[PDB]
């Protein structure tokens, strides 16, 4: 089902984005953002990439298929053969129409759920010190440089770092 | 004062089988799968069809003089044999070729 | 709002018998209507909710019934117990919870006459004013009781109080007592003095008559 | 078990104040929603107030809008409804009941208290005063109790040895503002030779007895 | 897979609503609730007749199909032509029941998604001033009458406007 | 899609649990944990097992099918049996090895939804008194024994019970 991200609480994507498909976007002390997030994107590709060869190495390719001659009292048969190529085709281009209506379903689903699995990470290691403001932002109680953006991109934030400092300025807004 | 979030509730008792589960009950859904017929044989788009009654297609072309009835058919729309049909060659033999002609017969 | 309506407004009935009582919404409630009786100076219990789940702790003889706008309960058997005060209350669009108005339920046994008695009042009350006249009904069943308050054959009104008893365990007929209250002025004002009684248990209305002074 | 006991009640002059409790024992009080229900004498149901289970919901009935608030104490487990300037009309007897769920289909009121009494009006403990009802050609008898304004009172006969035809009326409310009511006793209509009745009437607030003998 | 809505983290469904499928139910000062959600609803229907119109036009219709003739010295092609009859219609049966079987568990998980979605909008726009209760419902520490209720409903509810007041009741509370 | 459960905010599997498929861990004052939860194993159980007879179910047996014979001019039809054996069992290899490769994202989607949803639940009904620390874990403001365990893993946790008690904890650490 559709997992709420794409379309969802997010609104409409990154035209200024290019090198990925997940990316993150930053406003610290010194410059904006737009940095993709080469992890996640990878395993996408990966993923992707073996279903389109597994969509093409499933359908074997046919050898020589010549049509054949009947007279005039070989009618039977010749009805016979007309049923067996009609059949085979009717089966064919049902297995491939109903193919890609299926995996299409399943490839949008598949990108939705790496967004919220992204935003989850996101908000998971910014546990107490961020304020989440809407449509999947964050606004860092303490002071943030571009090492910490960084270390958030990474996975590698040590929370106990700032968690006092933050507590304060938390302080003085409530 | 709140709100509550839910969702849709009936008394119906149709029921419908999945992969990890058999005989869900289900709220609304919709037949696939057609069942009756009459026991009728009407005409395909305003033509009738033909009956041969207790003849055969043999009995019929060759003129079999017991189906006398049906001298005067020229049209249908399909042929109808019967369990009874029985009245083909009189005079004993070999209909040569007669499945070809059959099916020769299935187009005109 | 919500508006319940009870009908009928008093049942009277034999005992070894069932009841039927019926409650009526102005809108269309779903299945939310609860029942509860009263017993005479007793808090009141919870008997049967959602119209159809009986409370935990309740004989199997009570019954309740109905959705959309007409609800239903009904008793088999009785033993004397559960005469009681019946209502009905809707908790689909609250506030405001609405209650019903009640029905209470009465032991029928034979049609008696009433006994009518009359009391002229004594010397002292005339002596600190006050005129008390006593209208007095004993031992009458049905409940229905008419009572006619005239002062040299013309009808009063606004100056009579009246009163009724409970129903007695052992004949389970009433008492009606009815009194005029008045100053000096009028008892000493007209001398004939009467009070007469309708009753369904009556052939006639029972006149009970005095004089002033008497 | 669960039970709920509630106290506060009393006579209270027009336009003063109350503050009734229901202390509440026998289940997590922190986990249902309270309501308060009164009754007028004589008359049907009515609701009045309701909390919810965390506090955050308070509802009134329509009449007694601005006049009454409603509290509850979860250390005392204790559910206070407080009553402000009163009118003639608000005479009722006062349950605290418990609603079945925590939904808003709540399902009906399962446990109810024992009922406080409240009496708004203006009138002073008086004493009541006894006339006898006298036979003319009759075979009953009795006495009349006038003008007391506290509920209740009391009428026996002979001190207890007449207990045949002894039939107490209610009290009804007369529109000065006091309570009368009446007591008759049927016998043989040739009673009136020897026998003696005395109608010994009590009066607990004011704390009166009185000693009447009817006759002729 | 299942997304834990219905028959989960809420409990049965409502009988007493009517004119959709997601809805929502609210007792302010003056009423109570049962109005649906006619934004959501509109899309699952959409979706759903979309779906079924697709899955009949996937399947061809046929044409006259009359069965042959043979004597008895045309034994081996009258066997030929009933195993193209009989493995034919084995493809066409496997075909339909397997597509009707996976298409259940996809229609199913896809009301699923869509209560956990309608779930999910409305905490959103309610981060602070809600306190949820349980099995999907919130209660407002601000007071709210039926104009809130519809901004509730719309997805215009306008936080800054009640946020001190909430406050000083949750205060009142801790 | 991936719902973010297995190999994602939680780490790795249990060795030392053996009697299920989803347990939990305790520590209270006098033991260590590893018990499983029967109540949700038993449905993924009851799940996959009907799974499977029914891929079973839906493949039926094949009766006797024995080569037939031709002289040398009967070219033309034994050409016309070999493209109908060899156009069936194409069909048939396909359908085979197709339904096994969707079967699988299927049933390894199924057993992270039961995992994600097993947590939902455990944080759902300890709403205050936990605070969650990372890859699944809580830790009790509160004190607790083998009862209140008891009562966490049935589903009948009781809070307003403890939760003045932690109360007073929890502000002890703020
Ligand atoms: C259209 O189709 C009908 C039905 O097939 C044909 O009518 C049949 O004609 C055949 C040949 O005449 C009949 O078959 C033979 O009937 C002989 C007479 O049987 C008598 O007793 C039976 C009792 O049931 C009666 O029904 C019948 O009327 C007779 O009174 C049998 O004796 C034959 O049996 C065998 O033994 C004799 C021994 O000499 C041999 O000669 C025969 O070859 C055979 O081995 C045989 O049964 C048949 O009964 C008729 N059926 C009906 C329903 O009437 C029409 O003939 C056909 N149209 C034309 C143009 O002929
Ligand atoms: C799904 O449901 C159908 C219908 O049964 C209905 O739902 C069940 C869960 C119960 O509530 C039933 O009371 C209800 O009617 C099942 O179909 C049939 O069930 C019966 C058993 O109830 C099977 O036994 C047969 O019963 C008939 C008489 O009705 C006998 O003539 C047969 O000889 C045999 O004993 C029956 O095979 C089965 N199928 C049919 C077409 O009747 C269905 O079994 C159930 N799904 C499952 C789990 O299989
Ligand atoms: C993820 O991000 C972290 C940053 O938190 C990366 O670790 C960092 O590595 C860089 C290398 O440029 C360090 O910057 C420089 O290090 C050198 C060597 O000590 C120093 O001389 C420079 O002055 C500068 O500090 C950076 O300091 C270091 N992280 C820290 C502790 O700040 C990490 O490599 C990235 N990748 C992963 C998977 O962690
Ligand atoms: C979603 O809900 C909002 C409510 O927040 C709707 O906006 C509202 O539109 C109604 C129209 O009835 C307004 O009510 C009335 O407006 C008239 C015209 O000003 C006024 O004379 C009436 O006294 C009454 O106010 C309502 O005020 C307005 N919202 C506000 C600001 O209160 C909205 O139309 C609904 N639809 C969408 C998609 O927003
Ligand atoms: C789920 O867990 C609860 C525990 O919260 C189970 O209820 C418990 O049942 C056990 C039975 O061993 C009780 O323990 C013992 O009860 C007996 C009988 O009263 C007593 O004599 C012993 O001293 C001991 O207390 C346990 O007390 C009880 N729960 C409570 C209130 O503590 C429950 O059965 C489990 N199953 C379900 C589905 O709830
Ligand atoms: C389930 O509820 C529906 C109503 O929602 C019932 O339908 C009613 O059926 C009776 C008899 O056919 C009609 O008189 C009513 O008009 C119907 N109601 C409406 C509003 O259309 C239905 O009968 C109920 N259960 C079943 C399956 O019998």
């Amino acid at each position: 089902g559709l997992f709420g991200a794409i379309a969802g609480f997010i609104e409409g994507g990154w035209t200024g984005m290019i090198d990925g498909w997940y990316g993150y976007h930053h406003q610290n002390e010194q410059g904006s953002g737009y940095a993709a997030d080469q992890k996640s994107t990878q395993n996408a590709i990966d993923g992707i990439t073996s279903k389109v060869n597994s969509v093409i190495e499933k359908m074997n390719t046919q050898f020589t298929a010549v049509g054949k001659e009947f007279n005039n009292l070989e009618r039977r048969i010749e009805n016979l053969n007309k049923k067996v190529d009609d059949g085979f085709l009717d089966v064919w281009t049902y297995n491939a129409e109903l193919l890609v209506l299926l995996e299409n379903e399943r490839t949008l689903d598949f990108h939705d759920s790496n967004v919220r699995n992204l935003y989850e990470k996101v908000k998971s290691q910014l546990r107490n010190n961020a304020k989440e403001i809407g449509n999947g932002c964050f606004e860092f109680y303490h002071k943030c440089d571009d090492e910490c953006m960084e270390s958030v991109k990474n996975g590698t934030y040590d929370y106990p770092k700032y968690s006092e400092e933050s507590k304060l300025n938390r302080e003085e807004i409530d | 004062d709140t709100i509550c979030v839910g969702y849709h509730a009936n008394n119906s008792t149709d029921t419908v089988d999945t992969v990890l589960e058999k005989n869900v009950t289900v709220t609304h859904s919709v037949n696939l799968l057609e069942d009756s017929h009459n026991g009728k044989l009407c005409s395909l788009n305003g033509i009738a069809p033909l009956q041969l009654g207790k003849c055969n297609v043999a009995g019929w072309l060759l003129g079999n003089p017991e189906c006398d009835l049906l001298l005067t058919a020229n049209s249908w729309s399909y042929i109808i044999e019967t369990s009874n049909s029985e009245n083909g060659t009189c005079y004993p033999g070999e209909f040569i070729d007669y499945e070809e002609l059959r099916e020769q017969l299935s187009s005109v | 709002e919500v508006v319940m309506t009870q009908s009928p407004a008093t049942l009277s009935v034999s005992p070894g018998e069932g009841a039927t009582l019926s409650c009526r919404a102005s809108q269309s409630v779903n299945t939310n209507v609860a029942w509860y009786q009263q017993k005479p100076g007793q808090a009141p219990r919870l008997l049967i909710y959602g119209a159809s789940t009986r409370a935990t702790g309740i004989p199997a003889r009570f019954s309740g019934s109905g959705s959309g706008t007409e609800f239903t309960l009904t008793i088999s058997t009785l033993q004397s117990e559960d005469f009681a005060v019946y209502y009905c209350q809707q908790y689909s669009n609250w506030p405001p919870i609405t209650f019903g108005q009640g029905t209470r339920l009465e032991i029928k046994r034979t049609v008696a006459a009433p006994s009518v008695f009359i009391f002229p009042p004594s010397d002292e009350q005339l002596k600190s004013g006050t005129a008390s006249v006593v209208c007095l009904l004993n031992n009458f069943y049905p409940r229905e009781a008419k009572v006619q308050w005239k002062v040299d054959n013309a009808l009063q009104s606004g100056n009579s109080q009246e009163s009724v008893t409970e129903q007695d365990s052992k004949d389970s007929t009433y008492s009606l007592s009815s009194t005029l209250t008045l100053s000096k002025a009028d008892y000493e004002k007209h001398k004939v003095y009467a009070c007469e009684v309708t009753h369904q248990g009556l052939s006639s209305p029972v006149t009970k008559s005095f004089n002033r002074g008497e | 078990e669960v039970q709920l006991l509630e106290s506060g009640g009393g006579l209270v002059q027009p336009g003063g104040s109350l503050r009734l409790s229901c202390a509440a024992s026998g289940f997590t009080f922190s986990s249902y929603g309270m309501a308060w229900v009164r009754q007028a004498p004589g008359k049907g149901l009515e609701w009045v107030s309701f909390i919810s289970a965390t506090g955050l919901s308070t509802y009134f009935a329509d009449s007694v809008k601005g006049r009454f608030t409603i509290s509850r104490d979860t250390t005392k487990n204790t559910l206070y409804l407080q009553m402000n300037s009163l009118r003639a009309d608000d005479t009722a007897v006062y349950f605290c009941a418990r609603m079945r769920r925590t939904m808003i289909a709540f399902g009906g009121n399962d446990f109810w208290g024992q009922g406080t009494l409240v009496t708004v009006s203006s009138a002073s403990t008086k004493g009541p005063s006894v006339f006898p009802l006298a036979p003319s050609g009759t075979a009953a008898l009795g006495c009349l109790v006038k003008d007391y304004f506290p509920e209740p009172v009391t009428v026996s006969w002979n001190s207890g040895a007449l207990t045949s035809g002894v039939h107490t009326f209610p009290a009804v409310l007369q529109s000065s503002g006091l309570y009368s009511l009446s007591s008759v006793v049927t016998v043989p209509s040739s009673s009136l030779g020897t026998q003696t009745y005395i109608c010994n009437v009590n009066h607990k607030p004011s704390n009166t007895k009185v000693d009447k003998r009817v006759e002729p």
